[PDB]
DNA sequence: AGGTGAACCTTACGTTCAACTGGATCGTGTGTAGGTACACCG
DNA sequence: GTCGGTAAGGGAGCTAGTGTATGCCCCTGAGTTGGGGATATCGCCGAC
């Protein structure tokens, strides 16, 4: 019954910045994870709350596919109960995650010479991020007790910082494309399971 | 297919200005970093210059540091290299490489490239 | 720069290996080498993408490999039409795109 | 096309109680180029 | 003609379409994409 449009997500020309991670709903299809391989050297595929070996014998009300890019040393922060700049400011995952993540290197395709400024991450925030929340405001974040009336300068920095991806970066510093599939199931008809 | 055409330039006197233009088509210019690579007649290749995908950052080979200037414009889809204070040893054929998808640290397309001769004669 | 053999010769059919070496910074630490084949009076075009890979459309026979500090290209069953110059590239620190130098293949015709 | 000057979080790490005391050294370990260029003899 | 040794009874490897041991990613984790150890039935040429 039709194949899930995983190409439109994994083969997408450009991935959104981590601070503005996309969200594509996938439903009314069959999840054929077999074809997912042979697409770049994947760096991480670990699942919580569901045994991958049986993934083809169950399906859910829907699944949300959130795609973004982060540096390798940072990918470990995409997990329930984790802490870090991404975990508290850009992308926060609930402790009861019913789903899992996929990460693959994209240095050859997403690391411009001299620095790729197309990707930004939120380095400052007043408070942590609630699970599955999106923040895009670029208001000047004051750090000290001196209000700056929204002017960049001393003790008042721009919240977003552009990733400086370069070919000569470290082994773990190169960009990594991450796609998180959150399986949401309720008392509703199931939508996305592969061959039995 | 993707085309890259160099404006070129005839024999010029040593220590004189010269502008070379590389026009590209068939692919998105404004998302990749061009390179200028020279080749002396009968010798091996030698990287000359590279410019970032937006012109913010430019790198030159130590041999041409402080004499060349590589720029680009995306409005008309073109790349420019300005040569000042030429030297006789600089004569060579210049190639305007692209660094297309799945690699930007490497040169891929390698357009036809033009020829520049630096000799003090008519 | 990099060091390469001045010239390599071999009859058609067998395997031919061309090796280029550099300091740790050029290829010893960075695995970004890529080899180009330039025919006489022609624009060089990529042959070996990355340390060991090949862009779509090129011949399967060519194969890149890396042994520690050295990078090698292996050609299986080369024909007469493979007579051309071959250069090994490398991305070093602080940019500085070094080049292999010169290497010519000939067929015992 | 260089020398002063003042900057602008400057961009790219080697990490978590923090922030700039409001110094280029400053708590833990920063660091700098262009120019904004308007006369020369050219 | 009978029996004991056999890259073999336990070593190593990884690459999804799928077999019996130079295989199975078997089982999933340092996240840089992979760790050691699970039932041996074995089968077959050659010296005695
Ligand atoms: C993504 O693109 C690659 C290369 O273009 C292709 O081989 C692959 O099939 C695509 N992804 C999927 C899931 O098919």
């Amino acid at each position: 019954t039709n194949l899930c449009p995983f190409g439109e997500v994994f083969n997408a020309t450009r991935f959104a910045s981590v601070y503005a991670w996309n969200r594509k709903r996938i439903s009314n299809c069959v999840a054929d994870y077999s074809v997912l391989y042979n697409s770049a050297s994947f760096s991480t595929f670990k699942c919580y709350g569901v045994s991958p070996t049986k993934l083809n014998d169950l399906c859910f009300t829907n699944v949300y596919a959130d795609s973004f890019v982060i540096r390798g040393d940072e990918v470990r922060q995409i997990a329930p109960g984790q802490t870090g700049k991404i975990a508290d400011y850009n992308y926060k995952l609930p402790d009861d995650f019913t789903g899992c993540v996929i990460a693959w290197n994209s240095n050859n395709l997403d690391s411009k010479v001299g620095g790729n400024y197309n990707y930004l991450y939120r380095l400052f925030r007043k408070s942590n991020l609630k699970p599955f929340e999106r923040d895009i405001s670029t208001e000047i974040y004051q750090a000290g007790s001196t209000p700056c009336n929204g002017v960049e300068g001393f003790n008042c920095y721009f919240p977003l910082q552009s990733y400086g991806f370069q070919p000569t970066n470290g082994v773990g510093y190169q960009p990594y494309r991450v796609v998180v599939l959150s399986f949401e199931l309720l008392h509703a008809p199931a939508t996305v399971c592969g061959p039995k | 297919q993707v085309q890259l055409v160099e404006s070129g330039g005839g024999v010029v006197q040593p220590g004189r200005s010269l502008r070379l233009s590389c026009a590209a088509s068939g692919f998105t210019f404004s998302n990749y970093a061009m390179y200028w690579v020279r080749q002396a007649p009968g010798k091996g290749l030698e990287w000359v210059a590279v410019i970032s995908y937006d012109g913010s950052n430019k790198y030159y080979a130590d041999s041409v540091k402080g004499r060349f200037t590589i720029s680009r414009d995306n409005s008309k889809n073109t790349l420019y290299l300005q040569m000042n204070s030429l030297r006789t040893e600089d004569t060579a054929v210049y190639y305007c490489a692209s660094g297309s998808d799945y690699g930007d640290y490497l040169l891929v397309y390698w357009g036809q490239g033009t020829l520049v001769t630096v000799s003090s004669a008519s | 720069a990099l060091t390469q053999p001045a010239s390599v010769s071999g009859s058609p059919g067998q395997s031919i290996t061309i090796s280029c070496t550099g300091t740790s910074s050029d290829v010893g630490g960075y695995n970004y080498v890529s080899w180009y084949q330039q025919h006489p009076g022609k624009a060089p075009k990529l042959m070996i993408y990355d340390v060991s890979k090949r862009p779509s459309g090129v011949s399967n026979r060519f194969s890149g490999s890396k042994s520690g500090n050295t990078a090698s290209l292996t050609i299986s069953g080369l024909q007469s039409e493979d007579e051309a110059d071959y250069y090994c590239n490398s991305l070093t620190s602080i940019s500085t795109w070094v080049f292999g130098g010169g290497t010519k293949l000939t067929v015992l015709g």
